[PDB]
C-alpha cells in the first residue's frame, strides 16, 4: 500500500508561508521607518 | 554625512526591495512543490 | 541626524530579521523537497 | 495516460528565476551606493 | 555619528551578502524542484503507463 | 531499473543548507556591529 504523508506535508508547506509573510512584515516596518 | 546617511537610506531600500523580490520567488517555488506533492498524491499513487 | 539615522540603524535591524524568517522558511521548503526525493526513491520507485 | 501540467509548470519556474536575478540585481545597486 | 554611520555602513554591506548567499541557495533549490518534475514526468509517468 | 539521480540530489541539498547557514551567519555579523553602534 501507498500512504503519502500529506497532513504533515502541508502543515509544512503553511508554515514556510508563514515565515515568507513574516519576512514581508518585518520588511514593511523597515521601508516604514525609513520613509519617516 | 548628510549625504553618507542618504546614501546608506538608498542602499537599504534597495536591500529591501531584493529581499521582497526573493520572498515572491519562494513563494511561487513553495506552491510549485506543493503542486508535486499533490500530482504525486492525487494522480500518481492511485494508479500504481 | 541622531535620528536619521537611528531610524537606518533600526530599519536594518528590522529588516535582518526578514532574512532570517525567509531563512528558516526556505529551510523548511528545503526539508519537504528533500523528502518528495527520498519519497519517490525509496518508496515509489520500489513499486513502479 | 497521465499528463503533467509541465508547460505551466516551467512558466512559474521560469518567474521565480527572474525574482531570484531581480533580487540579486537590486542588491547590486545598494553595494554599489555603499561602494560610492 | 561619523564612526556610526560607517558602522552601519559594514553592516548592511554584510546583510547584503546575506541576501546574496540565501539567493544562491534559492537557485539551486529551484533547479532541484525542476529536477524533480522533469524525473516524474520524463522518467517515472512512462512506465507508469505503457 | 529507472534509478533516481539520487547522490547528486544529496549533494545540491546539502549546498543549499550550507548556503542558508552562511546567509545566517552573514546576518548575526550585521547584528553584532548594529548592537555596537549605540544603545537601544
Amino acid at each position: 500500500p501507498l500512504v503519502f504523508p500529506s497532513d504533515e506535508f502541508d502543515a509544512s508547506i503553511s508554515q514556510v508561508n508563514e515565515k515568507i509573510n513574516q519576512s514581508l512584515a518585518f520588511i514593511r516596518k523597515s521601508d516604514e521607518l525609513l520613509h519617516n | 554625512l548628510e549625504g553618507e546617511v542618504n546614501k546608506i537610506k538608498s542602499a537599504l531600500l534597495s536591500t529591501n526591495k531584493a529581499v521582497v523580490s526573493l520572498s515572491n520567488g519562494v513563494s511561487v517555488l513553495t506552491s510549485k512543490v506543493l503542486d508535486l506533492k499533490n500530482y504525486i498524491d492525487k494522480q500518481l499513487l492511485p494508479i500504481v
